């Protein structure tokens, strides 16, 4: 399974971030809001193979969270469909990116803003965000958001969609790696 | 579902879909109420779950 693939929690469906890890423990990143108040994560709609359960959840004011993985054999890939990945780096303004998510499959195109604030309402506000022109669509969330062989961010959220053209903000990559300490492969 | 604290300039995008009155798929609640608005109050709710 790899960046980009569907997850499926208790209640709906997400995108699988980027596989990361830390010494011999594997885990995944996905979106927080996906991973708030979720236990268990499976590949599949029937939940027939597990992925693992989560240990990490950080959302709202940031928007991402870790699962670790209990699945011991499903194969657990450093890349995002088939592209690898090799390494993390910042947004910088008008950087060329791409994104990979469960429902639309890959799309791409630049980071137009940095540290924006998104107000998903209900107390639900997300800062420090990487504005793009990349469009996004339920069932995206925590997808990657990469450039070439690096890691950038993961899919937050956003508005319009990939017929008409929209705005996905994406939490920045950088930040998740270094809160749970662990890193691409 | 109520529509009432919207519209909302952005949706998270994690799926958990609704079926529309215009037989459309809503990916989630976020979507679906702003397009409800966006109908000015026309659009409906069929039932929970994909169309």
């Amino acid at each position: 399974i790899s960046g980009g693939d569907a997850i499926y929690s208790s209640t709906g469906r997400c995108s699988l971030g980027f596989n990361v890890r830390s010494g011999s423990t594997y885990y995944f990143l996905t979106a927080g809001h996906c991973t708030d108040g979720a236990t268990t994560w499976w590949a599949n709609s029937a939940r027939t193979t597990v992925l693992g359960t989560t240990s990490g959840s950080s959302f709202p004011n940031n928007d991402y969270g870790i699962v670790r993985y209990t699945n011991t054999t499903i194969p657990k890939d450093g890349t995002v469909g088939g592209q690898d990945i090799t390494s993390a780096a910042n947004a910088t303004v008008g950087m060329a990116v791409t994104r990979r998510g469960s429902t639309t499959g890959t799309h791409s195109g630049s980071v137009t803003a940095l540290n924006a604030t998104v107000n998903y309402g209900g107390g639900d506000v997300v800062y420090g965000m990487i504005r793009t022109n990349v469009c996004a669509e339920p069932g995206d969330s925590g997808g990657p958001l990469y450039s070439g062989t690096r890691a950038i961010g993961l899919t937050s959220g956003g508005s319009g969609n990939c017929s008409s053209g929209g705005t996905t903000f994406f939490q920045p990559v950088t930040e998740a790696l270094s809160a749970y300490g662990v890193s691409v492969y | 579902v109520d529509c009432s604290e919207y519209p909302k300039p952005a949706c998270t995008n994690e799926y958990r879909p609704l079926c529309g009155s215009d037989n459309k798929t809503y990916g989630n609640k976020c979507n679906f109420c702003n397009a409800v608005v966006e109908s000015n109050g026309t659009l409906t709710l069929s039932h929970f779950g994909k169309c």
